[PDB]
């Protein structure tokens, strides 16, 4: 089975310099091309980087030429990029892949920013008191105010997965991201059942359970 | 190089015939590649050299080309077929992709269902106020909110998120946030989201009075 890992992602400063590195398994790359790609935040699919690395030969995207350099270890058989200058530009999902490009590893996230991190804070979204008796109501959380992506949300601690939609981010004028997570249940368990969302921002650390009550 | 794709989104059933092409701006020979990509996994490669199926990709997968076309069929769609697919060009360096095509599943029309959230007291302490209006599980995507503030339309002060299709009903919701700030908010009484949607009569309001519990 063959497999490629990337890691090395994360959240670094305009300008700066970050390594990935891409662990192969289940085939050696001595015996084709390692390739990086990446994909912003909608913007298609990009081509960035190549290496052969039984001779150590390399290509590169123009918008990326010199200040990045892609680079191999055979004996550990994994590559790297070493990214410099970067750029808000760069902002994407790194996904490296071998030579068609027949296997691809999940990527890894890099986010240039001059932002700080920043944990969420959590509000009820509250079921309404005009809720339809017999029926179905709404009840959710705000997930506002944190930066970089990602957050997670569940809820009950995973028990309650049935009608959840956790939206997208929305970025806000301010820069930080929010979002909303939502769930329909029955009106009859407004009074006897309890509802907490679980909340997840890696980024900052930040673990946070909000009970949801009417 | 640059490679053309349309279009850029369609919907479809399952046994349909899909066609999805492929326009490279110079000659590129054989040297394509289609990939299948879905939310926050690895692109997977189906047809290598413009007409060879990759081993384990099942048979109703096929590309052909006549000149600089290049086209992606899929015979007979079955649902896990539902995704993203791009086309490649690896004649020459670099290779390049086309900008992508989402398939997406056909249904039955269905209307939403129509929520309206008051910013909770918690967030009103800490200092903000976000109004909220929910659809939930609708077809088509295509939707319309509007705001209203004392019956006053509200313009430019709202922002939506969409889910993508639900992986058991094949619908979409949609969350909308009016923002304020707390001063503004308290400045007026009756709050209300409108819907128009294909699946309704006639839109639909939902609305609550600042304060009441």
């Amino acid at each position: 089975e063959v497999q490629l890992v990337e890691s090395g992602g994360g959240l670094v400063q305009p300008g700066g310099s970050l390594r990935l590195s891409c662990a192969a398994s289940g085939f050696n790359i001595k015996d084709t091309y390692i390739h990086w790609v990446r994909k912003a935040p909608g913007k298609g699919l990009e081509w960035v980087a190549r290496i052969y690395p039984t001779n150590g030969y390399t290509r590169y995207a123009d918008s990326v030429k010199g200040r990045f350099t892609i680079s191999a270890d055979t004996s550990k058989n994994t590559a790297y990029l070493q990214m410099n200058s970067l750029r808000a530009e760069d902002t994407a999902v790194y996904y490296c892949s071998r030579w068609a490009m027949d296997y691809w590893g999940q990527g890894t996230l890099v986010t240039v920013s001059s932002a700080s991190t920043k944990g969420p804070s959590v509000f009820p979204l509250a079921p309404s008191s005009k809720s339809t008796s017999g029926g179905t109501a709404a009840l959710g959380c705000l997930v506002k105010d944190y930066f970089p992506e990602p957050v997670t949300v569940s809820w009950n601690s995973g028990a309650l997965t049935s009608g959840v939609h956790t939206f997208p981010a929305v970025l806000q004028s301010s820069g930080l991201y929010s979002l909303e997570s939502v769930v329909t249940v029955p009106s009859s368990s407004l009074g006897t059942q309890t509802y907490i969302c679980n909340v997840n921002h890696k980024p900052s650390n930040t673990k946070v359970d909000k009970k949801v009550e009417p | 190089i640059q490679m053309t794709q349309s279009p850029s989104s369609l919907s479809a059933s399952v046994g349909d015939r899909v066609t999805i092409t492929c326009r490279a701006s110079q000659d590129v020979n054989t040297a394509v590649a289609w990939y299948q990509e879905k939310p926050g996994k690895a692109p997977k490669l189906l047809i290598y050299s413009a007409s060879f199926l990759e081993s384990g990709v099942p048979s109703r997968f096929s590309g052909s080309r006549s000149g600089t076309d290049f086209t992606l069929t899929i015979s007979s769609l079955q649902p896990e077929d539902f995704a993203t697919y791009y086309c490649q060009q690896h004649y020459t360096t670099p290779p390049t992709f086309g900008q992508g095509t989402k398939v997406e599943i056909k249904r039955t029309v269905a209307a939403p269902s129509v929520f309206i959230f008051p910013p909770s007291d918690e967030q009103l302490k800490s200092g903000t106020a976000s109004v909220k209006c929910l659809l939930n599980n609708f077809y088509p995507r295509e939707a319309k909110v509007q705001w209203k503030v004392d019956n006053a339309l509200q313009s430019g002060n709202s922002q939506e998120s969409v889910t993508e299709q639900d992986s058991k009903d094949s619908t979409y919701s949609l969350s909308s946030t009016l923002t304020l700030s707390k001063a503004d908010y308290e400045k007026h009484k009756v709050y209300a989201c409108e819907v128009t949607h294909q699946g309704l009569s006639s839109p639909v309001t939902k609305s609550f009075n600042r304060g009441e519990c």
